[PDB]
């Protein structure tokens, strides 16, 4: 919703256990709402306190590993579980399958506010490292890098830049130190037009057949594979209405009595991996909140992307 | 449209199931007999169903995936269609909807008591509505006919207060000024129900099934197929899925997850080049994307141009997800040593390992680490350039045509692109 | 009134690392950072049936049958190489700050109630006999479990990583240090002085703990078993699967958190086994049988309600271990 | 159980009963005439359309190997 | 009325290691660290038709067409360079002890029970038989099960590793040793006075087996082979895969485990085969028959709940089988 000032670069974190289900829909790397709420988190915590705001997450993903396996004879996979304690009775409680996941993954902060001219770059990219090196990016513990070779500072690049030039040098090394990962985008524009190829191709096609069909891959008959623009992985693109909004007080068992609850359905839409060096600038891979709240729609995408 | 009939097709459903639950009791004594037809045989089972359609409720969305020890409230509710573009969800589900079923498992009959076709149309939306040929159908005075009406519709509405249970999901959402929504998911069984639909008629499908057949026999087909590689299983219930929903009932766990992974997903090893004459066509050139790449450059290449300039663009987009593989390749190689390019060797490519190997500058003071800052080394993607011009198809018509000066246009900006890239390594 | 919140969940704090596990020799453990990981490979196994029956198939011919069907199984093994006896096991502890501070809390008087419950335990006593056991079971490597029963010498090494450098170096003798007395020593008061200002702080403490344990040259080393349901499926499977991260034999980090917080010596049946792992309900897997049992008054829902609703503050031991719980987490609140 | 016969081609099994996991297995054997080209352990569990989908795959590799090794001859 | 409980899971005491064969000359054994391993490498074999007909192929026609066209396999084979007529066999085996406490129980009061009968056991006649046998049976190299049957001449040496150094060292001749007559010596005597305080828990013992087979110049070794689900022909008719884990052929633990276990000489049966595998039911899977069938009352299940349940002790070898059970290890209980 705004151009950042900085871009502070959270160096290689190695999230233990990230919920690896991102949606009812779809498995695999998490939700950007959880980077985005993560980043939330963290202007909650340390962001009020060094008067800079941060909004604007920009993930690269340097490593995905899947605690699954392969069951033989059959092409699909299941998730490895954990063995949870017994109950009262000492029996072997009800399972809820969930998968695990171990991230290394490094982000990319829109910072905007005065408390930049207040503090040192260093001083308030080294408060918000070691405020991030005791929480939690999507269900999974982060390894602050204890005992290695070489650590990784920050490094936040003040957007401003004086030159064109300079600003150019400064992306490119920003993109370089970011190197072996792939930054995750939204595509709303790709998911439409594509939904408006295949309603020329045939009518009453859903969205979600065209976002179905832009993740299988196709046979066409002379046999080829029909190609696609990118990765093109299904993501959870938010929340819709499910319910009216009620007031903070009137749902039973919320998590606290002052937030309003609103029961919600998840929305899910088309992201792209891309190789980082295939952007114009580093402030477009930045995830934005986008709350909407009069009508549902508690989205998270890529503003400013192209 | 004349209420005897439906009479005589809701005697005839009742009649069926007492003969079914008949030939599974096989009873022949103890008066069972009249004790089963004493309760399903009149209007008083529906007065019996009366007390059954209270307990169950048709939602679309439903809790009970999440933890199954939690206690919420299962609403069914269409979802408003977002006026932004390019996003699904549970909205699009518009006549190709299926109502998910919450409840006991013994009251769960009467479903199909809310679901038959008696006069061509659902009994639910029969009973939306006062007809004339309903509320005579089911009882003969007003009264009963009301509150079974009632009872019966009763079963879409959510049943007690607006609850969600602290082993559900709540998630904390930032408004734009100075706000909070608590915004509790429920798990989609439309949904995901008509995704694993989908997925069936996909994968195992007889039409679905028949292309995969011709695709063995390498013969042609009016219609193509799909495979969709690694999916995932994740089972609600562990032992015991109808105590889920009915819908999880029908697919019995299974609720088959699309694969969102990066494409890091299968990381497989790092490996250092040591005995081998060039890195692009010897160890870089055999990782399966640049092979996928190169497959479909070759496919691209030999090619009619009706569409050419879009194709091109297409190729373009193509021929940089090449380069970008290489510096993706540049950037595992900083994950090995610092000094592997500093190893004995007849042949190591030696004119690439200045680009291979950024970290030997820290090894060597001055013995290669002035190298690399005087030379700046760009060519070297020139040499992977030749590598690409293997990438291209050996036909003379894109010779004599202009499609090898657009080929040859884009290869020169791509690696004008790559060697302005690996020109600034040094900062 | 004093309602209980109706949700009311903890952090896990005391987090650990997934504990890597590598193989070398014993007197080279100062030179452990080049050490080879242990490899999960496959096997083969052909075993016979020695289950019980169950009086219907004890005759001869069918038990005979039985037999003559060959019984084989794939199973996943980690063994240590023929030229390194010692096991090398090493994670990464994060001990975190407000130890009774909720994630979620329905009523502001039951929270404000709670902390002010909290800050009276530490105002009392504070975590100081908590994280006395912490360390003490940091101390002797029961994170090693199985790889800790038959080894000829266990040693922790545990450093306290500040910045980026090694703040103190504790060095414990693992088998010394018994698995179920919990004594006083001078180098266990000083971690226990630490996890407890990590407990008590607002940040993090961050210890790296690795155990060398020597089990014996080629030896079958232990990490945990993967929980993979064979969902009834047709085609046979592999009976026994392992844990790896890269390529590289590890513990799972909830095995490692059981294993720290096996701390419980105070619940009301014997204490034959020793201390249990804290657990609401106080579950132990190992045995099938529940201690602190609801029908008594000393399991963990009950000494919350009496401890921050009725005022009804039990013993300091009943104390220990419900901020022991709070410590462990947990999804608590009844409906 | 009994051999399945798909045209030229016999799926045969062994006598013997192997238990691999806990299930009971058996070794199939796909023959064309003669020669054997796949040996593959199946459950007992399995339906003849099963053990006819797990050698499905070589069937038809074969099947394209012979169009592909005796196509007649084209003339421009 | 003490039920037997439901999990009655015991560890596996003798823990032994995949034994590793390399290769060399006889009387160049005494420096052997540097023998080279043994590799697992692949050759063909063209199969002709010698197994029993089925009554339906048996004419002349169709026997000679299946005769004419043969099937062609590869096997791997490990065999002896050339140069080498010497096979080493090498592994570890850790004495652990306290066999009587089983490792999972859902009964307390059963474990008890339990614990109290081996205890009996062990002060009326503790691990001495047992221990006697066990390194009988190391002492003779069962453990080499095809390489020993035509060696020329065995030669197990059984170092006791304390802190890395050997503490006593043994050197049997195999063949003179039998594999079916336990006799009394004093070196013998030692090693089970050595394996019975690791039994007992007295003492932890871990001892590194080198066993020297004379086979021959190439000769075929046999080490462990793996089972192959699927033969196919993109795996070019895989027929035999033997075992190995890094480029070098090994046995598998269990194999050295059960010929371990051969102490079995009071079955009901006539010893003139002689020791049988520890095992319920007491099975043999080259003899396809059970010794100590549930049908006579001598298998481990039932002596295990008269000796345990009933308190009906069974005879001084009957109750030595049953320890020996226990020793071995298993997933003992019911469902």
């Amino acid at each position: 919703v705004t151009d950042p000032e900085a871009l502070l670069l959270l160096p290689r974190l190695s999230i233990q256990n990230a919920n690896a289900i991102s949606s009812p829909l779809t498995w695999g790397f998490p939700s950007p709402g959880a980077f985005t709420g993560f980043v939330h988190a963290l202007q909650r915590r340390v962001g009020i306190s060094l008067d800079i705001e941060l909004d604007g997450v920009g993930i690269v993903c340097h490593r995905f590993e899947a605690q699954i396996s392969q069951p033989a004879g059959k092409r699909t996979k299941v998730f490895n579980l954990t063995r949870n304690p017994l109950n009262r009775d000492g029996s072997t409680a009800a399972i809820v399958e969930e998968g695990r996941a171990h991230l290394e993954v490094s982000l990319l902060l829109g910072v905007h506010g005065d408390g930049l001219d207040d503090h040192p770059a260093q001083e308030i990219a080294r408060q918000v490292q070691e405020q991030a090196g005791a929480m939690r990016l999507a269900g999974g513990s982060i390894l602050p890098w204890c005992n290695e070779r070489f650590p990784a500072p920050n490094a936040e690049l003040l957007m401003l830049g004086g030159s064109d030039e300079q600003r150019r040098k400064n992306q490119r090394r920003l993109t370089r130190r970011l190197l072996p990962g792939f930054a995750l985008v939204s595509r709303e524009a790709l998911l439409q037009q594509h939904l408006e190829t295949l309603r020329t191709t045939l009518p009453e096609a859903t969205t979600l057949d065209a976002l179905l069909d832009l993740c299988r891959i196709n046979f066409e008959p002379p046999w080829q594979v029909r190609d696609k623009p990118g990765w093109l992985v299904p993501i959870p693109a938010g929340y819709n209405a499910l319910s009216p909004l009620y007031l903070p007080g009137e749902v039973r068992n919320a998590r606290d009595r002052e937030t309003p609850l609103r029961f919600v359905e998840n929305l899910f839409g088309l992201g792209e991996w891309l190789s980082p060096h295939r952007v114009a600038a580093l402030s477009d891979l930045l995830w934005y909140h986008h709350a909407e709240p009069d009508k549902g729609l508690y989205r998270w995408s890529t503003p400013r992307f192209v | 449209p004349t209420w005897q009939e439906l009479r005589q097709f809701i005697e005839s459903f009742i009649q069926e199931r007492l003969q079914g639950k008949l030939d599974k009791l096989q009873p022949d004594e103890d008066d069972k007999r009249q004790t089963l037809l004493a309760t399903h045989r009149r209007e008083a089972w529906l007065a019996d169903a009366a007390r059954r359609v209270g307990q169950l409720q048709l939602v679309t969305h439903t809790l009970k995936p999440i933890h199954p020890d939690a206690r919420g409230s299962n609403l069914h509710s269409l979802p408003q269609a977002p006026g932004q573009p390019g996003l699904a969800g549970s909205h699009e589900l518009g006549d190709r909807l299926v109502s998910d079923v919450v409840g006991n498992a013994a009251a769960l009959d009467v479903f199909k008591f809310l679901s038959l076709q008696y006069q061509g149309k659902n009994l639910l939306n029969w009973l939306t509505e006062d007809s004339a040929e309903a509320l005579q159908a089911l009882s003969d005075n007003a009264e009963q006919a009301r509150e079974w009406r009632q009872a019966f519709i009763g079963i879409t509405t959510v049943k007690g207060a607006p609850a969600s249970h602290s082993l559900a999901k709540q998630l904390y959402f930032p408004l734009p000024g100075s706000g909070y929504h608590l915004l509790a998911p429920l798990f989609p069984t439309s949904l995901v129900h008509h995704v694993h639909a989908l997925l069936r008629e996909a994968r195992f499908g007889d039409a679905a099934k028949a292309a995969r057949e011709a695709r063995s026999r390498q013969e042609s087909w009016p219609h193509g197929f799909s495979e969709y590689p690694n999916l995932a299983i994740q089972k609600f219930g562990g032992t015991k899925p109808q105590n889920i929903s009915q819908l999880n009932n029908e697919r019995r766990g299974e609720n088959w997850l699309l694969p969102s992974l990066p494409p890091n997903w299968q990381r497989q090893n790092v490996n250092a080049p040591m005995r081998h004459s060039s890195v692009f066509e010897h160890d870089f050139g055999r990782t399966p994307e640049v092979s996928r790449l190169t497959r479909t450059l070759q496919r691209f290449l030999a090619k009619t141009v009706h569409n050419n300039l879009a194709i091109r663009q297409r190729r373009a987009q193509l021929v940089a997800q090449i380069c970008d593989e290489a510096l993706q390749y540049a950037a595992r190689l900083r994950e090995l040593e610092p000094g592997w390019s500093a190893t004995p060797g007849c042949q190591l490519h030696d004119a690439e390992q200045l680009w291979l190997d950024p970290l030997r500058a820290q090894t060597d003071e001055t013995f290669l680490q002035r190298r690399l800052r005087g030379d700046w080394p760009a060519e070297v993607g020139n040499r992977f350039a030749n590598w690409l011009n293997r990438a291209v198809s050996s036909d003379s018509q894109i010779l004599g045509s202009p499609e090898a000066a657009q080929w040859s246009q884009e290869l020169s900006k791509e690696l004008t692109m790559f060697k302005e890239i690996l020109e600034d390594e040094r900062d | 009134i004093l309602s209980t919140a109706s949700v009311l969940a903890f952090e896990r704090k005391l987090d650990p690392s997934d504990a890597l596990m590598s193989a070398g020799a014993w007197a080279q453990r100062d030179a452990s950072q080049e050490w080879p990981a242990v490899t999960v490979r496959e096997k083969s196994v052909r075993g016979t049936i020695s289950n019980r029956l169950k009086t219907k198939d004890r005759d001869p011919a069918k038990l005979d049958a039985s037999i003559q069907s060959p019984n084989l199984q794939t199973v996943d093994v980690a063994n240590l190489p023929s030229d390194a006896d010692t096991l090398k096991v090493r994670f990464t502890l994060r001990v975190l700050g407000g130890a009774g501070t909720p994630s979620a809390c329905n009523d502001a008087a039951y929270r404000d109630k709670l902390l002010q419950t909290v800050a009276t335990y530490v105002n009392d006593q504070g975590f100081a006999e908590l994280a006395r056991r912490y360390a003490h079971n940091l101390a002797n490597a029961r994170f090693l479990w199985r790889n800790r029963v038959g080894a000829e010498a266990v040693e922790v090494r545990i450093n306290h990583i500040r910045q980026g450098e090694v703040a103190r170096a504790w060095r414990f003798d693992a088998l010394a240090i018994g698995l179920r007395d919990f004594k006083a020593d001078a180098e266990l008061d000083a971690l226990a002085e630490l996890i407890a200002s990590g407990l008590s702080g607002s940040g993090h403490v961050l210890l790296e703990v690795v155990a060398f344990a020597r089990i014996g040259d080629g030896q079958e080393v232990f990490p945990s078993q993967e929980l993979i349901l064979d969902k009834g499926d047709k085609k046979g499977q592999k009976s026994k699967t392992l844990y790896s991260v890269r390529d590289a034999a590890a513990i799972h980090s909830q095995k490692i958190g059981n294993a720290l917080r096996t701390i419980d010596t105070w619940y009301p049946d014997e204490d034959g086994l020793g201390p249990i792992a804290v657990e609401p309900y106080g579950s132990v897997t190992s045995q099938g049988k529940a201690y602190r049992q609801p029908k008594q008054k000393l399991d963990f829902y009950t000494l919350l309600d009496n401890w921050v609703l009725r005022d009804e503050a039990p013993a300091v031991e009943q104390q220990h271990y419900v901020i022991a719980n709070l410590i462990r987490g947990g999804v608590f609140g009844e409906a | 159980m009994n051999a399945i016969h798909i045209g030229p081609f016999s799926i045969t099994p062994a006598a013997r009963g192997l238990h691999y996991g806990g299930l009971p297995h058996h070794q199939w054997t796909l023959y064309y005439g003669p020669r054997e080209m796949a040996i593959k352990t199946l459950p007992d569990s399995y339906t003849s359309s099963e053990v006819r989908d797990e050698f499905s795959d070589i069937i038809a590799e074969f099947v394209i190997d012979a169009r592909h090794r005796y196509a007649p001859d084209v003339l421009e």
